[PDB]
RNA sequence: GCCCCUAAGCGUGUGCUAAGUGGAAAAGGAUGUGCAGUCGCGAAGACAACCAGGAGGUUGGCUUAGAAGCAGCCACCCUU
């Protein structure tokens, strides 16, 4: 499990503020802040479209190599600001990471398969948080449900993980719950 | 159907052709699936009957010197390979065409050469 | 009919329409959801009608979550009454809905019927609404 | 040019065949007597019959092998099929009965070998929700 | 000849067209013929 | 309601700058 | 504000609009059109059009007057 850094160009922000931020967003750019253990924050602006393509390809936790005026920097997408309505990316928080470093990351969980036809599958956790090497974080985690009978609970302990990644959250976290399929009359009392 | 599937079909057709002593190219327009099942019943014991795309066989024909069969691919294409012997499928196709009357014998390939209708009819008599 | 069991004050000012939603802006329970685009009071009976519509279209499987609860009351004076003499009695319950709020959530196997049922729901609401999913 | 399913030892039922055979230009009494003789020779199972007609009102009846549904039902010992196949299992069938029915269907089907007919019968039992062992 | 603010292709045979600035639905089934008025 | 609509609509002129007395 | 009434531009450059929209209005309906962006297929021949095929098990069971691929239900396979 090895991931290659994604190449993006960054420009140091001449001016910071809300006016500057709105102008930059209008110019097809996204503002961001790069900070890390080095105790040295930098205010940058990125190309929105390239950044969005990178996120589409490699999820919300993607390793990045940034070209700050000819200097290559390794960074991780620590946080995002997505507008609720327009669903843009208003701001990015990037975390400075070096090779062979352990970081805490929230990785999404998706399910596949076909359980017993008389059952309904519900997902209670969108993501679980994991300790992993900076370049070795997994794109996503999968849980397979098939032949699952009646009330069966899948917890964070039972989920499978790649090699070299450690799960931090308590295994008691109910991720997926398989329940008996609600009957036709069962839908009429909920919400009444 | 993917282009990778087209390449796989080309490879499979080439592999089947390499093990076949002869082949017969015929026309099948106007035949029900019951008729094709009867033809398979007769041929499936020893020979092989297939129908494939014209250009897919054309690319699959570039392997050996059967590249001259391309002019027989204008119209419906039905291939008959002879895994057992060489001419049992020849009589099988000829009798099937005579009985059904909807089959036209485009030609055959034997001994490294492509032969026409009368030539194939003469060869089947051998 | 969703009615709160009890409210501390039975006569309240109108919930304010300013701003856009801050919380509950993303689907969290089910696979699919209805996101609002307009500011409105949504009553309990509109919620009931929309819920019944989803249930009838979906029939057996799947589960429906309602993230909105009508706990804010609105009052009216009795008919043909001149202005004055105190506030009227409260007689319908509403929920303050801002754009970006996710109202309903649905969990059902297939895409098409889920979208259709949600659309049947939106056709029962006094707002512009759209359908959203778990994925970004 | 029709095909029906009719009890072996019974002839002239009103709902299934009567009006069905009346509007196809087929004489019914001769067909019934010949079919009764043939299925009393068979005497074992209800049968499907295919009727081919000519321009002189001449009728030819083709009697196929007993249906896979009825053969599996009689080999498994049950009378009616499962109302919820693959959820409720009402019978169990071993490979010997499967291979007997496979030989019968080889006499009936286009399958090149007995194993193909056995797989067809296994699929038929799957539509019946009956385990094949 | 339905005359409604909302016209839709009831069955798969229905076609939606525009004639003289009006949205119309035409179909082999005469019931399904309708216009936006 | 045409009269009130027309007054409150001519509110929106270039010269009035979006406001008129009596709305 | 600048065609004439009515003082001053039927101003210049690049696009859009066919509705006299401009010169009133909602939920909602819709192959109107322009721009920008994704995904699918496609000369290894795409879509349309088009000639020929689309079979056997078998009417898969339960359900019934009836169930034959086409009340419903449940399964929903094999051969060429
Ligand atoms: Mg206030
Ligand atoms: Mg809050
Ligand atoms: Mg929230
Ligand atoms: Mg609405
Ligand atoms: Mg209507
Ligand atoms: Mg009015
Ligand atoms: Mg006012
Ligand atoms: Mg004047
Ligand atoms: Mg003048
Ligand atoms: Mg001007
Ligand atoms: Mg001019
Ligand atoms: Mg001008
Ligand atoms: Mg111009
Ligand atoms: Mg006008
Ligand atoms: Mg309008
Ligand atoms: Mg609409
Ligand atoms: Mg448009
Ligand atoms: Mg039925
Ligand atoms: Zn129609």
């Amino acid at each position: 499990t090895a991931n290659i850094p994604n190449k993006l160009t960054a420009n140091v922000r001449t001016r910071t503020g809300k006016g500057a931020s709105r102008q930059a967003r209008r110019d097809g750019k996204v503002p961001a802040v790069l900070y890390g253990h080095g105790t040295d924050p930098q205010h940058l602006e990125l190309n929105a479209r390239d950044f969005a393509a990178v996120l589409r390809s490699h999820g919300t936790n993607a390793i990045l190599t940034l070209d700050i005026e000819g200097t290559e920097q390794l960074a991780l997408t620590k946080a995002l600001d997505v507008h609720p309505i327009r669903r843009n990316i208003q701001h990015a928080d990037l975390l400075v990471v070096q090779r062979g470093e352990k970081v805490t990351v929230e990785v999404t969980v998706l399910v596949e398969g076909d359980a017993t036809p008389g059952t309904l599958v519900t997902q209670d956790a969108n993501t679980i948080e994991i300790e992993a090497e900076a370049l070795s974080i997994p794109e996503q985690l999968t849980v397979s449900v098939e032949g699952v009978e009646a009330g069966t609970q899948i917890t964070a302990g039972q989920i499978s993980l790649p090699e070299g990644v450690n799960l931090i959250s308590d295994p008691e976290l109910l991720v997926v719950n398989v329940v008996e399929a609600p009957s036709a009359e069962a839908l009429e009392e909920e919400g009444a | 159907m993917a282009k990778a599937d087209k390449a796989t079909a080309v490879a499979d057709i080439a592999e089947q052709f390499k093990a076949s002593t002869a082949t017969v190219v015929t026309e099948y327009r106007g035949l029900t699936v019951a008729n094709l099942a009867e033809l398979r019943r007769a041929l499936g014991d020893s020979a092989t009957y297939t129908v494939a795309k014209n250009t897919l066989v054309k690319r699959a024909a570039s392997e050996a010197g059967i590249e001259g069969l391309d002019e027989l691919f204008a119209g419906p294409t039905a291939i008959a390979f002879v895994k057992g012997e060489a001419v049992d499928a020849a009589k099988a196709i000829k009798k099937f065409a005579k009985d059904n009357k909807a089959l036209v014998i485009k030609g055959g390939y034997m001994d490294g050469k492509a032969l026409s209708v009368a030539d194939v009819e003469k060869i089947a008599d051998l | 009919m969703l009615i709160p069991r009890k409210v501390k004050h039975r006569k309240q000012h109108h919930p304010e329409q300013r701003g856009i939603a801050s919380g509950g802006t993303s689907v969290s329970f089910g696979d699919y959801g209805i996101q609002a685009l307009e500011h409105a009071y949504i009553t309990n009976r509109q919620i009931e009608s929309a819920r019944i519509a989803i249930n009838r279209h979906i029939k057996r499987g799947g589960k429906v979550w309602i993230n909105i609860f009508p706990d804010r009351p609105l009052t009216k004076k009795p008919a043909e009454t001149r202005m004055g003499s105190g506030k009227g009695s409260p007689e319908w319950w509403v929920a303050n809905v801002k754009p970006g709020r996710v109202l309903f959530e649905l969990s059902y196997p297939d895409e098409k019927t889920a979208r259709d049922a949600l659309t049947r729901a939106i056709h029962k609401l006094p707002i512009k609404a759209r359908i959203v999913t778990r994925e970004e | 040019l029709i095909k029906l399913q009719i009890q072996a030892g019974q002839a002239n039922p009103a709902p299934p065949v009567g009006p069905a055979l009346g509007q196809h230009g087929v004489n019914i009494m001769e067909f019934c007597k010949a079919y009764n003789a043939a299925t009393e020779s068979q005497r074992g199972n209800v049968i499907p019959v295919e009727i081919t007609v000519y321009e002189d009102r001449s009728f030819t009846f083709a009697l196929k092998t007993p249906p896979a549904a009825k053969l599996l039902l009689k080999a498994a010992g049950v009378q009616k099929g499962s109302g919820e196949p693959h959820k409720t299992k009402v019978a169990k069938v071993t490979w010997d009965q499967v291979r007997e029915i496979a030989e019968t269907k080889k006499a009936d089907l286009n399958a090149n070998d007995i194993d193909a007919a056995a797989k067809i019968i296994a699929g038929t039992a799957r539509s019946m929700g009956i385990t094949v062992e | 000849m339905k005359v409604n603010p909302s016209v839709k292709p009831i069955c798969d045979k229905c076609r939606v067209i525009r004639r003289h600035g009006r949205v119309m639905v035409i179909c082999s089934d005469p019931r399904h013929k309708q216009r936006q008025g | 309601a045409k009269r009130g609509r027309k007054k409150r609509d001519r509110k929106h002129s270039k010269a009035n700058h979006g406001k008129r007395p009596n709305a």
